[PDB]
């Protein structure tokens, strides 16, 4: 997703193309309610 | 249609709702957060090491002291001056008198843009050259630590430390360029676009944030010591955001009214 | 065996906007989990579909109008549709639109008394499609579209501005006035004077905001003007 | 015929940390087998997980401390919490961390007496999270977190420093005592004077190890200072 | 590991008429429908079998 | 179609490589008729 | 394993990219025992 | 010579391993090359006459 037009073969493993987020153990939607 | 502004909440409306008419298509999704920041853009213009470099003391530095200047470039949109976090922008609009002038940088795209209050992303960085037929290199090292500065003796010939290290450094061929993508190594979870605390705990200037960037980048030619040459030189650097997140709205900068 | 293949043109050639990536350096960092931060923006339009104030002249600027007590015919008050006009500036849809070239869908304006409560009266809004030139009395304000608000309980009054163009999609900055990025005008007409009892303040005022409406759209991105610096 | 492709702009470059191998120049080579050699290290960590002795000023360096027989309110000795000061200097866990630049994780500190057999007391360690001035008398260091040790059979104890932070990760050294890099300080506190029996040496002496947790954890290595060889 | 090859004479060439794309630089973008016009032209032969005056000299 | 030789790899997807209308809601055909 | 990004494709055989011992015919364990 | 960072980084008694060499010239536009020679050898030394 994104300004990527690639949609078919990728070369490196996500690990080394990314960064990720370790682990612990449509419409838009609107900003601001009222009840 | 009647409605109460004082509540806060609005809902939006359309053509129909008041007179005879009809809804429009959707179109295109060109506001995308993620699709409208993955462009490149000039950040700042630095000169070419040609020699073990002396890094800038801190901003209290009084006169006298020797170092170099104008040799070192953050990665962060935020304001800095002297190859150091800044708050306030500067700029020199009578470029006369005594004393060293102080470098500057911005991202002026990104704070026109800029109508959140937290951000996050990876960043993919280029260098290029402004002088013909030059040949550099470029090194980096990560948000939090600080620059080696030594030098070698190899066959009675000098040569500079950062050379060598585990951090990446990369070298191109004439006229070549430099391209590669960085991670988000700083331990904040977040980028501040704009802060309101301290990091001491006194003595502190409020409204400072300590590691807001990415890291450091600057460039040197592959020779020894024994061949400084007798005129400056300067590279461009371009950055990338890609990736990218926002997480809480602002208010955008105050356009004068002549 | 080498596989045999021919360069194009296009090689060494560095383009900004090129949709790809490149090759990776220092991979394998793992980051901080960010599932405690609330309220994640996905569109800008989150933002541009959020009412702000406008600004007038007080001749040194406001964003509320005063209410004369002098009857005459002319519109109180009228400005020109067109994003890159001084009213629009600080208002987000306007800030937010100078960033793009192109824009669709409806825009909406909206109104607030803020006089005493005792006081009563009505007014009436209007918008003129382009013509040779603009509205100047009640007679001819009626003609077009236009609709009438009267002071009651509630306070605040929403207009809704239809789309009607001979084009899909209209530019958002006015180098010369053609019929693509001038879209005509709006108007406020007091069809009655205020009445107020005895020892109140005179001249109420009225407060403006602005904002995107439903279908509301942008396109084609376009590089920034930094003078706001200096 | 030949595949048509243009290289991107970065071609000919040479990067150090690039993620991939080259060409091979002399391969089909056999090699001895090495299954005879016991003990293979598999992650640094478990090294940096072994206790070792820590030092300080004898005014000219020794690893223990000699208990003086005076009575004063100050500590008995207190270091901070930072990898990048001396005390850590020489021990791996400070060794190792000085390599990279974040961490995070338990770190543990291990006491052992070796006075006579027949002397009896009591001791009291406490540790302090920052603030503007650091701890300096008994009634203080109560309040922070800490624990009692008595003298008897067994001779060693060993105490946990918590992990307590704003952030996740924290900076191995201290170029400015932001809140990301110093984190406090430990110090020691003789409760009760030391008893022993007529005819035996007096000033015993005590003992520090430090290692890393069990929770402990490096990351992002960074180039190492070549300093040491001169 | 890399994979090896070799360019043939025929690289960096600039060929007018080559039967092939080349890279883009600005897509994602969407267009007005054109349903509404008629008489949409395929071939100009549709045009070149259309009658026309022919001219000579009154001299 | 056109004047496009290859006929067997497309790599960008066909949004980033072409412009499309975006949506709302043989034998030569000859031009003017007589009835 | 390691410092490597390649995760689908290796062009040159095992036995020429690597060397190799030729034959005869989790969690980290702790080094140090006590009985 | 020396390896500073090995050096450094060295806690443990026996190493293996693989190298990959690399090569870069100092001087502007210069031609080069490189050779090797396996351990527990030597270089041979002489030359020939050719034209
Ligand atoms: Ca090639």
């Amino acid at each position: 997703r994104g300004n990527n037009g690639n949609m078919t073969f990728n070369y490196y493993a996500n690990t080394y193309q990314n960064s990720v987020d370790f682990s612990t153990s449509g419409i838009l939607n609107p900003l601001g309610y009222l009840k | 249609s009647t409605d109460n502004a004082e509540t806060g909440v609005i809902e939006a409306g359309n053509t129909d709702t008041d007179f005879s008419g009809e809804l429009a298509a959707p179109g295109s999704n060109h506001t995308n957060v993620k699709f409208l920041f993955d462009r490149s853009r000039l950040l700042n213009v630095i000169k070419v090491l040609e020699k073990d470099a002396v890094f800038p003391r801190p901003f209290p530095t009084q006169e006298g002291a020797q170092q170099d200047d104008g040799y070192f470039c953050l990665l962060t949109p935020r304001p800095t001056v002297a190859s150091r976090p800044a708050t306030r922008f500067g700029l020199y609009a009578n470029p006369s008198g005594s004393g060293v002038l102080a470098n500057t940088s911005l991202d002026f795209n990104f704070y026109s843009l800029a109508c959140f209050t937290y951000f996050r992303s990876d960043l993919e960085v280029t260098v290029v050259s402004l002088e013909p037929d030059l040949e550099f290199a470029v090194g980096w090292f990560p948000s939090g630590s600080e620059y080696q500065a030594s030098s070698f003796v190899y066959d009675q010939l000098h040569v500079p430390f950062h050379f060598t290290g585990r951090t990446p450094r990369a070298f191109a061929s004439k006229g070549g360029k430099v391209s590669f993508v960085l991670p988000w190594n700083s331990v904040s979870s977040v980028l501040p676009v704009r802060w309101g605390g301290a990091s001491k705990l006194s003595s502190a200037t409020r409204g400072l944030p300590a590691h807001a960037d990415w890291g450091t980048i600057y460039a040197f030619v592959p020779r020894p010591n024994e061949k400084k040459s007798t005129a400056v030189k300067h590279v461009a650097v371009y950055i990338r955001y890609k990736n990218a997140r926002a997480w809480c709205p602002s208010m955008l900068p105050f356009r004068s009214y002549k | 065996g080498p596989i045999p293949t021919a360069p194009r043109e296009n090689s060494l050639m560095f383009l900004s906007t090129l949709p790809d990536d490149t090759v990776p350096a220092y991979g394998n960092v793992r980051t901080p989990p960010v599932n405690y931060l609330p309220g994640e923006i996905t569109d800008l339009l989150q933002l541009a579909r959020i009412p702000t104030l406008m600004a007038f002249e007080r001749v040194t600027y406001v964003p509320y109008v005063a209410v004369p007590t002098q009857f005459d015919d002319r519109p109180l008050i009228s400005f020109p549709i067109t994003l890159s006009d001084p009213v629009y500036q600080n208002t987000l849809v306007g800030a937010i639109s100078s960033n793009f070239a192109n824009y669709r869908g409806c825009i909406q304006i909206t109104l607030t008394f803020c006089g005493p409560m005792m006081a009563r009266g009505k007014f009436l809004l209007s918008y003129s499609p382009p013509n040779g030139t603009q509205p100047q009395t009640l007679s001819e304000a009626m003609q077009c579209t236009y609709s009438i608000w009267d002071i009651g309980l509630n306070s605040s009054w929403t207009f809704v501005v239809p789309y009607i163009s001979p084009s899909d999609y209209r530019e958002t900055r006015a180098i010369t006035n053609s019929v693509y990025s001038a879209d005509g005008w709006f108007s406020l007409h007091k069809l009655t004077k205020i009445t107020l009892p005895p020892d109140c303040p005179q001249s109420p005022c009225i407060l403006f905001f602005a904002s995107a409406g439903e279908d509301y759209t942008l396109r084609l991105p376009v590089d920034c003007n930094p003078s706001y610096v200096f």
